[PDB]
C-alpha cells in the first residue's frame, strides 16, 4: 500500500481522500498525505509513548485518559499544542502551590 | 441550579487546588455556571435546528465548544 | 483536633488523584433539562450530550478555579472569594 | 445511586434500547 | 473520523506489552481529528494566499511550522519529509 | 475591495460625513474579516451536514453562530428581506 | 445589477465570486450571495452610523479611525464582535478605574 | 510641591485621548530590525510591515497594561509590579 | 532592546490607565515586548519564506497576528 | 524628528491622512 511504501502505520489513502473532501484545495500534491499522514502517526507515537510510561509508571497495563492527560500535561510542547483542549476523564496534574504546603 | 450543591462546588475547588473557600463562592459559581451552560447550549441547539432535528447530540455539543474555543476530545 | 488545613490539603489530594465527575448525574441533567426546555420547549438531549456538557463544564470550573486560586494568593490570601473569581474571568475575556 | 435519569422524557437516545454503562473497557482489533 | 486501528498499530511499536481503553481510544480519536483538521486548515490558508489552487506537501510542511511548537515542529518536518522519500525509494 | 460600497452606505446613513483615508482601510480589513468568519463557519455547517452546497441557509445559521444577540437578529432579518426580494 | 435586484449596495455577484474561489464547498446556491451581502451591508451601516456619530460628538466632519474605535468599544454588541480586533491607530477609549481617582 | 498622583492623572488622561505611537519609530525599528536579522541575515521588511508590527506591539503591551493594572489594584495597590504583569500573562495564558 | 525607553514604556502604561509604576517594570517590559516581537516576527518570516520572497510585507504580519488570534485592521 | 529611517538597507519599500474618494 501507499502506506507500506512510506514506512507508516497511518492510512495514507484515507488521508487523501479526506483532503479532497474537506474542501482544504482544489487540488492535492501526491506527496502531500504522505507527509500529513507521517505527522500525524509522529504525534499519535509521541503521545502514546509518554502515556504508557505515565501508565508504567503507576504499575499499569493499560492506557487510560487519565495517563494521557498525565503526559501532554507533563510536557511543555504537546500541553501548549492541546492547549485548549479539554480530555475527558483526564482529571488534573496534581499540583498544590507552594504557599499552601507547610513551611 | 441551587442542586448544585455546596460540597460539589468544593469538590471542583479542591481539584483545583483550593485550600480554603469563602462561603459566597458558592452563589458565585452557580452564576459563573448558569452562564457557561447557556452560551453552550443555545450554539448546540442552533447547530441542532440547522440540521432539522429537534434532538441535541454528543456532536452538537462537541461542535457549541469549539465554536466558543474549548475543544473536548472523547465523544467523537 | 480542629487542624482545617491538613483536612483541605488532603481533599486536595484527593480530588486531584481522581478523575470522576464531581457534581452528581441527576441535579446536572435537570439543570441542563431547565435551561434548555427554557430556550425551545420540546427540545431534548442524547445522555452522552449531557456528559459531554458536564465533562465541559467542570473542566471549565475547575481551570477557572485554578485562575481564581491564584488570584487569591496573589492579594496574600488562602480564602478565594468572589472577587477572585470576577478578576480571573476578566483576564481571561470573559 | 448517581447516574442520570433515563426515563426523564427530556433524554433522547438514540439506540434507546440499551442502557449506557460508564465503564471503560480494553479496546482490541 | 476514526483512526482507531492505526492508533492501535502505533501503540504496539512504542509499547508492545500495553494496552489501550475504549474511551482513551476515543480521545487519541478526536486528537488526530484535531491535528489534521488544524494542519489542513492552515495549508489551505497558505496555498489561498498564495493565489495557488493545490495543497502540496510544501504547504503541509510550513503549517506544521506554523502551528506545532519547537522541537515537535523539527520532529515532525523530519517524519514528513523521510515519509515522502521512502516513498519513492528502492 | 470594498471601498466604493463602503462609501455608498456612509453617503446613506450619514450624508454629510467623510471618511479618511486610513479608516477607509480600516472597514476594507472589517468586511474581509467579517466575511471570512461566516463563510469559514458556512463551509463547516455544509460539512457537518454532507452537504456539497452552500446555500442562504448555511449563512444564516453561521450569522446566528457569529453574532452577538441583536446584531444577529437584525443581520437575519436583512439578509433575509434581501433573499426574497431577490427572488421575484 | 443582481446586487440592486436583492435591494443591496454591497456586490452581490463580487460576494458569489469570492465565495466560489474560496475553497468553502463544491457549489455556491444563489440565495447565499444576495444573504452574505446583505449581512455585509448591515453591519457596515451599524459601524458607520456609530462612528459618524462619534465624529459629530467631537465636531468632526470625517470618519478617521479614532472615531470607528470609539463607536465599536461604546457599543456593547460591537465590542463584542470586535473583541479580538485592533483598529491602528484607534487608541483606546477613556477610562480611569475609580479607585485612582480622589474621592 | 510633590504631586505624584496628579501628575499620574494627567499623563493617564493626556495618553488616553491620543492615538499617536507611544514608541518613538526609529528605535522600534531598529529592534525589528536586530530580531529579524538574528531569524535570518539577509531578510528585509517592508517600512508598513515595520508600522504594522508597531501597532500590534504597542495595542499588546497597552491592553497588558489594563491588565496588569486590575492585578495590582486587586492586591490593593496603586503600583504595579512584575507580579502584576506575571499574574495577568499566566491568567491570560502568556 | 534598550532603546524602548522608560518614557516610552511609561507612556503605554498611562494608556492603559497605570497611576504608579515600580523601577521593575521596564525591564519586565522589555523582556515581554521581546517574546511578543519575536513570536510574531518569526510567524511572519515563514509566510514570506513559504512565498519564497525575502521580504516581510505588512500582508505577511497581517497574517502571523491572526495566525496567533491579534487581528489587525488597517492593512489589507 | 521621530520618523523611520527609509535609506536603512533592512527597509525594501520597491512594492509599497486623506479625505477618501471615488
Ligand atoms: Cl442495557
Amino acid at each position: 500500500t501507499r502506506s507500506s511504501r512510506a514506512g507508516l502505520q497511518f492510512p495514507v489513502g484515507r488521508v487523501h481522500r479526506l483532503l479532497r473532501k474537506g474542501n482544504y484545495a482544489e487540488r492535492v500534491g501526491a506527496g502531500a498525505p504522505v507527509y500529513l499522514a507521517a505527522v500525524l502517526e509522529y504525534l499519535t507515537a509521541e503521545i502514546l509513548e509518554l502515556a504508557g510510561n505515565a501508565a508504567r509508571d503507576n504499575k499499569k497495563t493499560r492506557i487510560i485518559p487519565r495517563h494521557l492527560q498525565l503526559a501532554v500535561r507533563n510536557d511543555e510542547e504537546l500541553n501548549k499544542l492541546l492547549g485548549r483542549v479539554t480530555i475527558a476523564q483526564g482529571g488534573v496534574l496534581p499540583n498544590i502551590q507552594s504557599v499552601l504546603l507547610p513551611k | 441550579i441551587q442542586g448544585i450543591t455546596k460540597p460539589a462546588i468544593r469538590r471542583l475547588a479542591r481539584r483545583g487546588g483550593v485550600k480554603r473557600i469563602s462561603g459566597l463562592i458558592y452563589e458565585e459559581t452557580r452564576g459563573v455556571l448558569k452562564v457557561f451552560l447557556e452560551n453552550v447550549i443555545r450554539d448546540a441547539v442552533t447547530y441542532t435546528e440547522h440540521a432539522k432535528r429537534k434532538t441535541v447530540t454528543a456532536m452538537d455539543v462537541v461542535y457549541a465548544l469549539k465554536r466558543q474555543g474549548r475543544t473536548l476530545y472523547g465523544f467523537g | 483536633r480542629y487542624r482545617p488545613g491538613t483536612v483541605a490539603l488532603r481533599e486536595i489530594r484527593r480530588y486531584q488523584k481522581s478523575t470522576e465527575l464531581l457534581i452528581r448525574k441527576l441535579p446536572f441533567q435537570r439543570l441542563v433539562r431547565e435551561i434548555a426546555q427554557d430556550f425551545k420547549t420540546d427540545l431534548r438531549f442524547q445522555s452522552s450530550a449531557v456528559m459531554a456538557l458536564q465533562e465541559a463544564s467542570e473542566a471549565y470550573l475547575v481551570a477557572l478555579f485554578e485562575d481564581t486560586n491564584l488570584c487569591a494568593i496573589h492579594a496574600k490570601r488562602v480564602t478565594i472569594m468572589p472577587k477572585d473569581i470576577q478578576l480571573a474571568r476578566r483576564i481571561r475575556g470573559e | 445511586p448517581n447516574e442520570y435519569d433515563l426515563n426523564d422524557s427530556f433524554l433522547d437516545d438514540e439506540e434507546e434500547d440499551y442502557e449506557p454503562t460508564d465503564e471503560d473497557s480494553d479496546w482490541e482489533p | 473520523e476514526s483512526y482507531a486501528i492505526y492508533v492501535y498499530k502505533v501503540l504496539k511499536q512504542v509499547h508492545p506489552d500495553t494496552g489501550i481503553s475504549s474511551k482513551a481510544m476515543s480521545i487519541m480519536n478526536s486528537f488526530v481529528n484535531d491535528v489534521f483538521e488544524r494542519i489542513a486548515g492552515e495549508a489551505s490558508r497558505l496555498a489561498h494566499y498564495n493565489k495557488r489552487s493545490t495543497i502540496t506537501s510544501r504547504e503541509i510542511q510550513t503549517a506544521v511550522r506554523l502551528l506545532l511548537p519547537g522541537e515537535l515542529a523539527k520532529h515532525a518536518v523530519s517524519e514528513g519529509t523521510k515519509a515522502v522519500t521512502k516513498y519513492t525509494s528502492a
